[PDB]
């Protein structure tokens, strides 16, 4: 309706550098609204204690889904697309704003946020908006999808990982298997322990968590693939690529004796594929003895 | 209408009820019929006082034991005062009668007499043993009478025609078939000196030896009723001798009384050398005696004393504390923790005062410093208290002990805290690697090599206001400077990718891995965490026959490991690992490191056959002795 | 020469088990544990769920330790705050083991030793903050961070 | 002449024995009401069997207990027999009458009565909180009177016209200011708890709260009946209320003694040991005796030896002789005979709980430190604890097994049990002084506990077979004339080699000698057969509170064995026949003795100079 008419009243004074083009967007529970902003101090000191778009750092910003902070959420939705404007805040909305600035600009003790938890005051705020989108359009980010969609998204990132990893790249593809299992691992949450539709969701994880330990493995990253591998051994110890996997990574890491059982295991369980177990038995034997051949060198004399 | 009567008692019964459901000991018999004589004896004594010529008839105050073996008697004769016959049928022939009660309230206010003797009943203990008893006594203003009973409800009184005794009484106990043993000398002397070693009169004894050899039982006075600026050490010396059976004078005494509605008198003794059983558990607590009237009560039996106080020898005599039927406890035994209360104030108090004579207090910490450590363990009102009786080596001592006053006073200005070290000796603690950087830097550790000073510290958060800080514990603070810092840091930066490696070779070997602050010469080192047991508690309590194995988990504290950036092999170390992370030789010295550092550090090995062969496996090294489904399988799913 | 003997200086501890319904319903106890944690018998078996006596902030941590429980058949030790009589908050160093009557679980019996607010403190401290396999920085703390909370806590 | 008299009694100063020297404690008073009014409540019953008719007044047999704050007043109503008036003046103002004594002397023999109450004197008692006491009585033949006094020496008698009783008994007491705790809930619920417990009539406490009306002793006193009509629920119901335990219990022994001591007893074992077993601070109450349902003493150690403190019993009788307060036994000289029936038949009952290897498994999982304490402690029941000791062995694998077992499994040439003391179960199995018996075939037994090494001190044989420990010196093996000769050989060869090790290591060890139970490692630590070994060394050092000044003269000597077979042995001896000044045989052997006696249990005087020896090694090895 007048949504400025509200603005006004609700105690927050703003005005209108350059308005925007298109029209006005619903911003609906859930809405994207990609956006630049600089914060800088109203009358106290008049310096810029946080920015955005000064060394160019977006804030991608959804709207509405609790956001404990309401002021931001009520300063994008008086705007269209592409618009840019200035204001001020009153002390009683930014009260809390130790709580947001903390680590949004470290992840990715400030003396210039933390000036308002001694002595709160009006402060400025420069917004930029560049595209405004509803769900639906964009590609929603993991955290923020609902439990039924999720449901059926899970799929298409395991074949984009998949794709990814046969293109040549394993970063990319690990990222894409982790944000698929913390997808399945948050799902089990929801479920009972040990009941049907628990196991079912677990049976599911088994390949992702595979292809995870595969990808970290290429990545020359063994610990990780231990414990992984591990985890899975202690639940099925029938899985021969978790045996196998295990087995790899604790030859590459100098466990004889571990890496030889695991590929025992493996031999004993499934003796269908001997010729690479063997292969990779003998060549960590070559390389045990021509570590204990330089050790030999080392230890030479050592008393006389 | 209302009708009013008094109360009566059935005489038989009641007779059955004082010889079989008051007394559980047989022998307190004997020592109830010398309380009375020797209540006789003060009667004649008060009485001669003001008119000499009541001791006509002998002058001598004095008590006999006569075992008669062929006529199966016990005589016991005493030269009081006697009864007459009036007083003989109403002092022996009522229940619940007493004439010592009588005799001190018909006396005056403000006399110097305290006899035994009110409940009127303790004579019938004679038929404990005595199937027949017949007394015979001698009043001054009347004849020689003589008194017999059975117990069974009636007694006879006739004057009697035999020896005349000048004065007093004469019982005659005829014993029992089955109570034969107290005609014996040894059963004879082990009760008299039980229960009536501190009587008032010579308890002599006759025996056939012929001859009637004369065995006299008190020899010993109580020396405790005496004031105590008139009595010299060597008097001190020899009451402590006689009554402990030690070759060796005491220590040090303390003599003190106390008034009011609790009064009694104490003399507590230290003993010069801890006896070989003092902390046995099946050891009688008998090291203090309580006495009312100087007649022998209970033992400690841990209610008058801390148990860790248990070395103490002395005497509690009261005058005013109300007894049980029975005379070997105390009515209302709550009056024994205030009693507990004053003995252990006086005996700090003696102890705080040994502490100025330095050879004494030598001598008495080298026998009995095991005591104050446990006392401080137990003890939480006095804990204040006995921590200023400590004594420890420190790095800055040479032979000679000190205390953490002397400690305190000698700390840096800088300095916050008490720094100190358990472990298993002096030399294992003085040589370690905790104390390498503290030590240099010029600051003090005190040594504290025994087992009983682990339960000691974990009681003892502080001491004058400043807290006790172990070396051997994460988090060792300092002083330092602000170019301190930032080398620390700039070590911490340039070594976390070491530290992150062998985190990771060690995984559930420590808990984390961090660069130290108190290491100059060694290597490495392993401290625990701020809560849970040290390397040394850990040890000891392993070591416990007695101790529950299902809840260590709860008390183990985890493992740090800290490594030295200044040493050559951790600097080696760093470089190996940034040029290759995964090299077998920087993994092979990391595992080793630890073991040596877990080894050296007061820790055990799980297995120590491992440590072994790696050690001779570098020895041998030394000496010179010794298809189309492949890429399948892991590809994708 | 002292032959060897047992002399020992005989510690005292203050580690109680007690007995709970597998949502954690407290159904028996020790009397130390009585005197730890005040409440009669007929109070504490008809009180709650057994989340209901955790503190908010180690909820989570509860749950996650539960979860473990149920599958390894044991919770390591954990450390957390219980709410007393008094509405106060005192921290324990707890293991719980699940017990099986026959292929299923019955009950489960908790050992549990009292500690200091220090030392709970510190505990806390040096709780572990990052999970496993979370969702990376998706500011889930700051957008929603309001999740339904794991069906492990749901009644029966 | 000889004139004859009757003893008399001076009435006021007996009273005031009574009231001020019998009792030690003012609680008892509620305990000897309690019993008279059983007693009466046993009258009445009794009487009623030969005639229904009495019990017309009130058929239920009851006790009330209504404390009256607002009045001050604490009130035992009983629905007993009641007493006369001539009853009432003989009986309740005669000191040392007693009524029920008189009771038992009239009836017959083989009578099922059993009543408290002989001395006359209990009901004085009263006056040890009271300041005055009222009892309003009423007998089936005769009125209801009042009885008063203040125990100074009179008492009034009067017929009483306030609101009746049907039969029975009411004690009023007029309670003194400093003396009102009796009349809160808890304390009186405390009281009735510690003593009245197994009345055999109810106990109700009448409050303020509507009046709220409790039974106070639920649990009946079930080791009356007899042990074959018991099951397990109503055993275990029963162990639940006397210990206060959520779980039911492991084993039960129900058992009686007759003769001129007579007692019924019933033990129990926990399920699990509490966690303040051993703790020194705590009464020892774990058996309780009574006398007739009334409860006298605890344990206090007298009744059963230390060894056994995780029993929870009862111990019942009905003809011990008590002392007049009824807190002890005359002649308590009988809890010695008692003592030994209750070792004799807990003993019985661990033999026959372990043909239940499973329920053994529990009790040995929980209580098997006690056993050898009490092997430590006992010597009359020592062999027969002996044959309760379970132990893992080198063959058992992860079952543990008796020595009954292993002397059966023992082998024909064997003739000793082979056991090994050390820290725990990995350090001992992989242990070198194992390995050759092993090899062979012979079985180990593994002790890995302190207490283990207290209960070998005493266990000296088993079965007519000594117990040998692998880390002793001197190991007898059986063997072959093959054996001998090789050993011979060795020796002679080494003869050298042993000489110059004893003179590098001077004083650190007593003899160096050919090993004869090493296969794989090159040298061990042994110590003499005269003093203690390393893991008694290890525990001696560790107590506290024992004085370890003289621990010198106590240690063992330790003999370097070394092992001729090993690749580093031969190497030594070679290195040390070509020069015996060598340096590096100097270091060699030092290093080896050091690790040997690392590996043997020992620890060394300064850690540092190892790690130094270590450290110097590696900074060798890495080239700085
Ligand atoms: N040897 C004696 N000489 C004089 N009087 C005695 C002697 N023995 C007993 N009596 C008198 O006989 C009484 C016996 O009572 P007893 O049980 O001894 O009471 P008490 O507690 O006063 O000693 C005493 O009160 C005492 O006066
Ligand atoms: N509640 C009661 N009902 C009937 N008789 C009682 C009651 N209380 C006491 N008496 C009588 O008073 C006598 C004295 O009791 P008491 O002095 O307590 O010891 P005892 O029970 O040994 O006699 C008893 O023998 C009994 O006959
Ligand atoms: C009184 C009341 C509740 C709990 C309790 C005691 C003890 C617990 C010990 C471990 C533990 C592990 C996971 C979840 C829990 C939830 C509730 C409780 C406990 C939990
Ligand atoms: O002599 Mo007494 O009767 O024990 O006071
Ligand atoms: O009721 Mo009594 O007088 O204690 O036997
Ligand atoms: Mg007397
Ligand atoms: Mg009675």
């Amino acid at each position: 309706a007048d949504i400025i008419a509200r603005l006004r009243e609700d105690g927050i004074q703003k005005r209108v550098i350059q308005e925007g083009r298109g029209e006005l967007p619903d911003f609906q529970d859930g809405t994207k609204a990609t956006f630049h902003y600089r914060t800088l101090h109203s009358d106290d000191e008049g310096t810029v204690l946080d920015d955005s778009r000064a060394r160019g750092k977006p804030m991608e910003l959804i709207i509405g889904k609790k956001f404990k902070l309401p002021v931001w959420e009520t300063i994008v939705c008086t705007m269209r697309e592409g618009e840019i404007a200035q204001f001020l805040c009153d002390i009683k909305h930014v009260v809390l704003y130790p709580l947001v600035a903390k680590s949004l600009r470290n992840i990715a003790g400030h003396a210039d946020l933390d000036a308002l938890q001694q002595n709160p005051q009006p402060l400025i705020f420069h917004m930029e908006m560049l595209k405004v989108e509803s769900p639906g359009t964009y590609q929603q980010d993991p955290w923020a999808m609902t439990d039924e969609e999720k449901a059926k998204a899970v799929p298409l990132i395991h074949q984009e990982g998949n794709r990814l990893y046969r293109e040549g790249h394993v970063k990319e593809a690990a990222a894409k298997y982790y944000d698929a299992i913390a997808c399945l691992k948050n799902l089990q949450m929801k479920e009972q322990p040990g009941s049907p539709e628990w196991i079912q969701l677990d049976q599911q994880i088994t390949p992702l968590l595979l292809n995870y330990c595969q990808c970290k493995l290429v990545v020359e990253e063994y610990y990780e693939v231990l414990d992984h591998c591990s985890s899975i051994l202690n639940k099925y110890d029938d899985n021969v690529k978790a045996y196998f996997k295990r087995g790899k990574a604790h030859a590459a890491v100098w466990n004889a004796q571990e890496a030889q059982a695991d590929f025992a295991k493996v031999l004993e369980l499934d003796p269908a594929l001997a010729p690479v177990v063997s292969r990779e038995l003998q060549a960590l034997e070559a390389r045990i003895r021509q570590k204990d051949e330089e050790d030999k060198a080392r230890f030479r004399g050592i008393f006389s | 209408e209302v009708e009013t009567f008094a109360f009566q008692a059935e005489i038989a019964q009641l007779m059955s009820l004082i010889i079989n459901t008051f007394y559980s000991n047989k022998e307190i018999f004997l020592r109830e019929l010398i309380s009375n004589a020797s209540d006789a004896l003060d009667k004649i004594r008060y009485e001669s006082l003001t008119d000499p010529s009541k001791l006509d008839s002998g002058k001598e105050l004095k008590i006999d034991i006569i075992p008669n073996p062929q006529e199966r008697t016990l005589t016991l004769v005493d030269t009081g005062i006697g009864m007459t016959k009036a007083d003989l049928i109403n002092n022996l022939g009522t229940i619940a009668k007493s004439g010592t009660k009588a005799f001190m309230e018909a006396l005056q206010a403000g006399a110097d007499i305290s006899m035994i003797g009110q409940f009127g009943v303790g004579f019938y203990s004679a038929y404990l043993v005595a199937e027949k008893v017949v007394v015979i006594t001698k009043h001054n203003d009347d004849e020689q009478y003589a008194w017999e009973s059975s117990a069974g409800g009636s007694f006879t009184v006739r004057a009697d025609h035999g020896e005349p005794i000048g004065r007093g009484t004469k019982v005659i106990l005829h014993l029992k078939e089955d109570q034969t043993e107290y005609l014996e000398e040894r059963r004879v002397k082990e009760v008299v000196k039980k229960h009536s070693q501190f009587i008032g009169y010579p308890i002599t004894l006759y025996l056939e030896k012929k001859y009637i050899d004369q065995e006299e039982l008190n020899k010993t006075k109580p020396i405790w009723t005496r004031n105590p600026d008139d009595i010299t050490q060597e008097e001190y010396g020899e009451f402590y001798k006689s009554l402990t059976n030690d070759w060796e004078d005491h220590l040090a005494v303390k003599h003190f009384s106390v008034e009011g509605q609790l009064e009694f008198r104490a003399l507590l003794f230290i003993p010069r050398r801890a006896p070989f059983d003092l902390f046995e558990n099946k050891k009688k607590k008998n090291n203090i005696k309580l006495y009312v009237r100087r007649v022998f009560i209970m033992d400690s039996c841990d209610e008058l004393i801390p148990e860790y106080l248990n070395f103490i020898r002395g005497v509690v005599d009261s005058e005013d504390l109300p007894l049980n039927i029975s005379r070997e406890m105390l009515q209302q035994s709550k009056i024994l923790k205030v009693i507990r209360k004053n003995i252990v104030k006086k005996c700090l108090e003696l102890f705080s005062e040994l502490a100025e004579d330095k050879e004494n207090y030598k001598k008495f910490y080298e026998a009995f410093s095991k005591n104050l450590k446990l006392g401080i363990h137990e003890d939480s009102t006095n804990r204040r208290r006995l921590s200023e009786l400590l004594r420890y080596h420190t790095s800055q001592s040479g032979d000679e002990m000190t205390s953490l006053s002397e400690y305190v006073s000698r700390m840096k200005e800088t300095q916050k805290s008490i720094y100190y070290i358990t472990g298993e000796s002096k030399e294992q603690v003085a040589n370690s690697a905790f104390v390498e950087r503290v030590r240099k830097r010029g600051f003090e550790v005190v040594y504290m090599t025994e087992p009983i000073d682990e339960y000691c510290v974990q009681q003892l958060k502080e001491f004058d206001g400043k807290s006790l800080v172990s070396v051997t514990k994460e988090g060792l603070e300092l002083p330092e400077d602000e170019e301190e810092k930032k080398k620390m840091e700039e070590s911490k930066a340039k070594f976390e990718n070491l530290c992150k490696l062998m985190k990771e070779i060690l995984d559930k070997k420590v808990e984390k891995v961090t660069i130290s602050n108190r290491l100059v010469s060694s290597p490495c080192c392993i401290v625990t965490s701020t809560y849970g047991w040290t390397a040394n508690m850990e040890r000891i309590m392993k070591a416990q026959a007695l101790r529950d194995n299902s809840t260590m988990g709860y008390m183990m504290a985890k493992k740090h490991l800290e490594i030295n950036p200044d040493h050559p092999i951790v600097e080696t170390l760093r470089q190996k690992a940034e040029a290759d992370k995964n090299d077998k030789a920087v993994k092979d010295l990391v595992v080793l490191l630890f073991e040596t550092a877990l080894l050296s550090s007061g820790f055990s090995l799980e297995d120590p056959q491992t440590h072994s062969n790696r050690i001779y496996r570098m020895i041998k090294l030394g000496l010179g002795i010794d298809d189309e489904d492949a890429s399948r399988m892991e590809e994708v799913d | 020469l002292q032959p060897p003997s047992i002399l020992e200086i005989r510690t005292k501890n203050f580690i109680f088990r007690t007995k709970h319904k597998l949502d954690f319903t407290p159904i028996g106890c020790d009397a130390k544990g009585r005197i730890v944690l005040g409440y009669t018998e007929a109070e504490l078996c008809t009180r709650g769920s057994g989340y209901q006596f955790i503190h908010a902030a180690d909820m989570l941590y509860c749950a996650e330790s539960h979860i473990r429980m149920i599958k390894t058949g044991e919770s390591g030790m954990i450390v957390f705050r219980l709410l007393t009589k008094n509405n106060r908050w005192t921290w324990v160093q707890s293991n719980a083991r699940l017990l099986y009557k026959n292929g299923r679980p019955d009950y489960i019996i908790v050992t549990q030793r009292p500690l200091t607010d220090e030392e709970g403190t510190e505990h806390l401290r040096k709780r572990n903050t990052k999970l496993p396999f979370m969702f990376t920085t998706g500011e889930a703390v700051l957008y929603e961070a309001t999740n339904p909370f794991p069906a492990i806590m749901d009644p029966l």
